[PDB]
């Protein structure tokens, strides 16, 4: 039964690291999330000034 | 019999994954929004470039 | 006790390493594709910089053209 | 066998917009690495020039559930005169996204007045050749008799394949003659022969054009040989004059109904 | 006949653990791509910071730029 | 430059046999000392065991008149599988007569009805290599990033170049990339760059296969890379996985399909 | 040089039991005033924990004479993974007992079928094993211009058992340190009975660039009890005056500007920190 126990000794262990898989899995969710919204923020204000240098440069072509 | 922890365990184990697939798809997403983004940078520095140059001929011209 | 128990008993044992297995084949490719987002986020990140020069020296030569 | 999808659509009366469900896919190909692709969706319409939604990518699955809604803002009137494209692509990190299939819905075809929910087997884009016919020609310029045996035909697949032969002139169909049905076949052998009467006079000036159709009337393919052939079909006609009461027995590859007719059209 | 199912029944009793092993060594090796995962993740919102002040400071020279272009314009 | 041969060839559907024509040859290439070569041909058949046919000898002459005719007694239905194979040699009075060129047209493919005439370009016998290839390889192992970057070709072979990549494993191409056509070069240079995904797990049981194409398909040759490669392929492959993140620049042989499908096929 | 011991060995296979004998050693060295010492053996089972088995005491001899036997009983298919331990020691009335040296024999290299007999020269013994009470993992991260310094602590793992029948709410400490003064203090969030705790916890402090080689950043993981004062598990310190793996992870901090770089560390007694500390 030795061996059983060392199995069962084993089972708990990794029992243990899954509560960790999982917190870490969270946290990674929740990263991930907020990078999500920050990319989306950058390409908004990126368009933006996009925009803004192209319509800047017309304007200077047309005094040139 | 340990019925209970290896439910239990496998419960676990379960949860995670469904949270990690959760997550794999999140993170394809944000290939592509980074994708996107890579190309509008692209984009942005050359047209600033380019504005540079038309900026220096303005410069040039009237100071 | 009897063999079914234990036969019973070792087939959930393997179906948990199955998914286990699958968990970790999960973390990995996570890990992965960070890695290359990583990259792609470099190149992103050189871009907007190139992008802060030209238009901060093209400011420059306006401001000077107005005066 | 690239796949099948199932996807649901209803006409929204009280909104004025299109619906359209995109549920899930089955048994997609394989052409990743580890085995199983990741597949996302692209819906959109042919006529609009809007650009389409796409569903969002799920990674290593041959058997993805989407379970996402779209909806295009267009008047019913105006609905009947545009097409619906639904195409399945392989997500790749790299390089340009390939195609896994594709498939479209007419909005003319569907009867409206119901839910609708479905699953369709995924077509090949970008092609096709349809298969290949096998025909012996024999012309006696004197008696003014021509001659063609229908041999063979294969590679048919896209069943009950059948063959029918036109003679034609100037753009007129002369003389139409039909061959039996083969049943449960995609190699049907045939061996029956069709004789028609052309003076020596006109020879020069006439077209044969031979038909492979399957019995459902759908066309599996067409060519034609005569004035205004070309290749080895022009040479097949030449060959076959220049061989009096002589037999000449030659393979075609079959070409799209457009182009062919595109011919005749002249 | 017995001694031979006893045999079999010790062959899995023998199985199962190793299993377990092979799970520890799975569910370690996941938790190091994991935490490789979570520093890349932190890196990189770093980099996404720093290009979010970057675009900030384009938008802002730029208005200037507009300003003295309309400033040249009238 | 191994000289020319006109010839000609009628199959007599009256006696059932196949009339083959030796006009004259032109251009041949000078192995004599005397500045001119002693031509003679022969002719017959590949599938079949009987003794070849041989022309006259044309004493000091690299452009023989030689207009003789030969005849197979064979039927044309078990034409078909056979082949006509036409070789000149140089006569030689005290050692074994050298072959100066020779050439093959499969019955196969003629398509009869008309009486044939025409001049080949005599093809060197037992011999190739059909030029070789210049790339660099790089692989990521955290990332899975596989670069290969197509630098150049040389020595083409037999133009317009081209070259195309496919990804293999286990008898199954994942995927397919092409690079642009070079016009009227025997020399291209590319430059072009392609990038695979594959992780570490998998990266010993893969195979990158690298085909050169002439555009008119026909191969120009091929050559892979990988599991179950040998020599300087497989040395290139163990180099390009003990240097992560380095490239690793390299030229190879190409070689015929025959043999490396023949490695694929495994 | 330290002498030889004979040994036999047999297994047993109708009681199921471990045979040893312990015969004889000779050569062994001379370290009693007689001029000859007063050796005798411990025999046991490293894998397991039982009492160890000890032969008699003979007084002054260099070449004694045990000839005595050991009973193990531990089933067959169990005693391949077992590995057996013989060491000879000196006997001193007034002093703690001196190893006189050790030999090990692995179950599954000998080829049972046979009684086995043999002499085996002794080995010198290994030296004393740190406890080391466990390991943690964090990440680094400096940014020169901003004078940022940015520490994450990620996890711990195989700590010490600090509650009985376990280790329980696993708490990190982080203590910034210049010329032996404490000046700044951060702590986690505690995580109750895990020898393996998860925090992924942030901390940034200011240090300015002309300072960054002459500090010191403390951590400390240490296990909480309500009631009393909280005893400490262990601790390690990276900056000046560091060695080995924690003066490479500062520089790999230096080396790489505005990136983090994460690493493992062994924990240390708290004396030997805190005394390495205490000197500038
Ligand atoms: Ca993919
Ligand atoms: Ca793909
Ligand atoms: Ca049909
Ligand atoms: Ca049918
Ligand atoms: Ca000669
Ligand atoms: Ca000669
Ligand atoms: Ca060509
Ligand atoms: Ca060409
Ligand atoms: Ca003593
Ligand atoms: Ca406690
Ligand atoms: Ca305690």
């Amino acid at each position: 039964m030795a061996r059983e126990n060392e199995m069962d000794e084993n089972l708990e262990q990794v029992s243990g690291i899954i509560g960790n898989l999982r917190h870490m899995a969270l946290d990674m969710g929740n990263e991930i999330d907020t990078q999500n919204r920050q990319i989306d923020r950058i390409m908004e204000k990126a368009d933006s000034n996009k925009t803004r240098i192209d319509e800047a440069n017309q304007r200077a072509t047309k005094m040139l | 019999g340990s019925n209970r922890r290896l439910q239990q365990t496998q419960a676990q184990v379960d949860e995670v994954v469904d949270i990690m697939r959760v997550n794999v798809d999140k993170v394809l997403e944000r290939d592509q929004k980074l994708s996107e983004l890579d190309d509008r940078a692209d984009a942005l520095q050359a047209g600033a470039s380019q504005f540079e140059t038309s900026a220096a001929k303005l410069k040039r011209k009237y100071w | 006790m009897a063999l079914s128990e234990i036969e019973t008993r070792h087939s959930e044992i393997i179906k948990l390493e199955n998914s286990i297995r699958e968990l970790h084949d999960m973390f990995m490719d996570m890990a992965m594709l960070v890695e290359s987002q990583g990259e792609m986020i470099d190149r992103i990140e050189y871009n907007v910089e190139h992008a802060v020069d030209y238009v901060e020296r093209a400011v420059s030569d306006t401001k000077k053209a107005v005066k | 066998k690239l796949g099948k999808l199932q996807y649901s659509l209803d006409y929204d009366f009280q909104n004025n917009q299109l619906l359209v469900g995109i549920i899930q896919a089955a048994e997609l190909p394989a052409l990743d690495m580890g085995g199983t692709s990741d597949p996302y969706v692209k819906v959109f319409l042919l006529p609009d020039k809007k650009k389409k939604f796409e569903t969002k990518v799920h990674r290593k699955t041959l058997n993805p559930v989407f379970n996402e809604q779209f909806t295009f803002k267009v008047p019913y009137s105006e609905l009947g005169g545009k097409t619906l494209v639904m195409a399945v692509y392989d997500f790749d990190r790299f390089s340009k996204h390939d195609i896994i299939g594709e498939f479209k819905v007419p909005m003319n075809t569907v009867d409206f007045g119901h839910v609708t929910e479905e699953w369709r087997d995924l077509q090949s884009a970008e092609k096709e050749k349809l298969g290949d016919i096998c025909f012996s020609l024999r012309y006696v310029p004197t008696a003014g008799k021509l001659t063609v045996v229908i041999l063979e035909a294969k590679n048919l697949k896209k069943s009950d394949p059948y063959v029918k032969i036109h003679l034609m002139q100037n753009g007129k169909r002369l003389k139409k003659k039909k061959t039996t049905i083969k049943k449960n076949t995609l190699n049907p052998y045939y061996n029956e022969s069709f004789s028609f009467e052309v003076p020596f006079e006109q020879i020069q000036k006439v077209q044969v054009v031979v038909t492979v159709l399957d019995y459902d009337n759908d066309a599996i393919g067409k060519v034609f040989v005569g004035y205004n052939s070309t290749g080895a079909e022009l040479r097949h006609w030449s060959d076959m004059l220049a061989n009096p009461r002589r037999p000449i027995a030659q393979w075609h590859t079959l070409q799209v109904e457009e182009e062919v007719d595109a011919m005749l059209a002249v | 006949e017995l001694e031979e199912m006893q045999r079999r029944a010790d062959q899995l009793a023998d199985e199962s653990l190793e299993s377990t092993r092979r799970m520890l060594q799975l569910v370690e090796e996941s938790k190091d791509a994991g935490i490789r995962t979570l520093v890349m993740l932190d890196e990189q919102g770093e980099q996404l910071d720093r290009v979010e002040e970057g675009m900030n400071h384009i938008n802002q020279d730029m208005k200037e730029a507009e300003k003295n272009l309309k400033d040249l314009g009238k």
